[PDB]
């Protein structure tokens, strides 16, 4: 991939850069818990049939 | 000593020049005199466009009129200049821009008439609808 900048095609002033890439290192874009499943259960009355 | 007066005032900008002698000293909105965007808060990286004196210089609007029925007057800014010379040229053509003003209102009379204006800038002056 050629790995151009704006001041490669363009004129460009300069500029103090504040932007981090903080929240999409491999850790911040899983750092959440997702639903894998839902397991059914009950309790039923003794006289049932199931 | 030499007679300078809070009250005599003369404003020179790009090939425009203001004087007054009767003026109440002026105003700098918030202390700020306006600047141009510093590197460490600016945002668009390819090089501005700055018209320096093609556009920052004075600029008279159309004059209206006041008399005893008149209840006030309101303009917007950029919006007011937007058709004024290379300054609306460069306003246009241009996706993004930043400016200040120097606003000058004038209203002269006799020493046997009375009245007076309030002349107030507003940062987003929001106005409300007709409905």
């Amino acid at each position: 991939t050629n790995p151009l900048v704006p001041s490669d095609t363009v004129q460009t002033r300069h500029v103090v850069q504040h932007r981090s890439r903080s929240e999409s290192s491999i850790e911040s874009f899983f750092a959440r818990g997702a639903c894998v499943t839902i397991m059914t259960v009950d309790n039923p009355a003794s006289t049932t049939n199931k | 000593a030499c007679g300078y007066s809070d009250r005599v005032l003369q404003l020179t900008l790009g090939n425009s020049t203001i004087t007054t002698q009767e003026a109440a000293n002026s105003v700098v909105a918030y202390g700020r005199w306006p600047e141009y965007l510093r590197d460490s808060e600016a945002n668009p990286v390819d090089q501005p466009t700055e018209p320096d004196v093609a556009a920052c210089r004075f600029y008279t609007l159309d004059t209206v009129s006041w008399t005893k029925e008149s209840r006030g007057w309101w303009w917007k800014l950029p919006d007011a200049l937007r058709d004024m010379g290379l300054f609306g040229q460069n306003m246009y053509y241009h996706y993004l821009g930043r400016s200040g003003y120097t606003v000058h209102v004038q209203c002269n009379a006799s020493k046997f008439h009375q009245g007076a204006l309030g002349v107030f800038a507003v940062p987003e002056m929001c106005l409300a609808g007709d409905s």
